[PDB]
């Protein structure tokens, strides 16, 4: 008795190993990353959230990566180096175990992830998909 | 900021030894001999 | 005269070395 | 919570293991001594004491060192062999251990501490120190 | 009519003017520094403050040296340039000084003082002593 879970609550891929997938969030309310990892990776890897705009030459197709300013909590003592978001992975995470982290405001109509500088070759095992729990249309 | 949440899928059951005292020695039997 | 009083600073190592018979059976 | 034990009975340093120092007990009420080693000991040793006073010259600067008549209270049975102080380390002292008295009748205003002969080749190895009470 | 105040505060060697020793403060619970000159100085002296711990070969022998961090001390405009708790003798300090201050937190079982880089020559100047409050 598995309910089709596909509509009210989908998901999309953000993150294949080779090169990321802007994802429209716009039709749904709220939203969340599960990221897995395939391979032992080496060190404690970092990643990078992006969000999009409607590019105005076809206002269905995304533009450039803009990078999110995240906030700090009421209780986050070190806080960010630039005022800009990030994301790391810890290192000595197994596989067959999965984490999930969310950006705690959006500010466009698409989330990207990518890898910072320094983790490529290190993040070509880690998948990263999104999922969504609303409708609001 | 992104508050991680990682739980684990198998698990192999922790593996312990069940170790008991050994039979008594005693440390000096008199009658002995050299 | 100067009264000497002292007083120690480790607190107590003492290990006693506690000691229990052995197994002893007879005299022959 | 430690407070500022300094002032308010602070302490100075008598015998730093080589030579003595005449410690200032003038703007104090009462005072005493605190004996602390840092080895072994051969044998029982034994130090002095003396008392000085406000030299001519500067009254600032302690003046020569007079010995200090030591006096008895209902007990003494052995007196000291004359009128002098002089203390004296058991034979059994150790290292993380302290033995601590006074002299009860202070004289003049300074205080130095020498050992007697015999033992400066051990007196090498103690700590002699003075800490006050008076505020005046 | 002076007491007995070895026991009830006694004092040891910090700093003889070559070398310094770690002071237990196990069994005492408040304490301070007691800073005296023995001459003239030439620049302002600065001593680092440093913590031991009990050594995991015999419970009562210390460690190596530990630096001990200080605290704000919140009603304060602390102009700290690294957080390593120190503490420094102002110029023009004589040798009749009753110059004392203490450490607002303890850290753990031995205290000790040393100077720090710049304050090595008029170090061996200061003559540094620690007193307690001890119980236990």
């Amino acid at each position: 008795m598995n309910f089709n879970v596909g509509v009210d609550f989908p998901s999309f891929i953000a993150w294949d190993g080779e090169e990321s997938f802007p994802v429209k969030v716009d039709g749904f309310n709220q939203f969340g990353f599960t990221f897995k990892t395939i391979a032992a990776l080496t060190a404690a890897t970092t990643f990078n959230i992006f969000y999009h705009e409607p590019s105005d030459a076809d206002p269905c197709v995304p533009g450039p990566a803009i990078r999110v300013p995240e906030v700090p909590f009421c209780d986050t003592v070190l806080l960010s180096e630039d005022g800009l978001a990030a994301v790391t992975l810890p290192e000595t995470v197994t596989p067959d175990s999965f984490c999930a982290g969310t950006v705690p405001c959006m500010n466009g109509q698409w989330i990207s992830i990518a890898p910072a500088t320094g983790s490529e070759t290190n993040a070509a095992n880690v998948q990263i998909t999104v999922t969504m729990k609303g409708a609001t249309r | 900021m992104v508050k991680l949440n990682c739980r684990p899928l198998c698990q192999a059951p922790t593996a312990s030894r069940l170790v008991s005292p050994p039979c008594f020695i005693c440390r000096g039997v008199a009658p002995s001999a050299p």
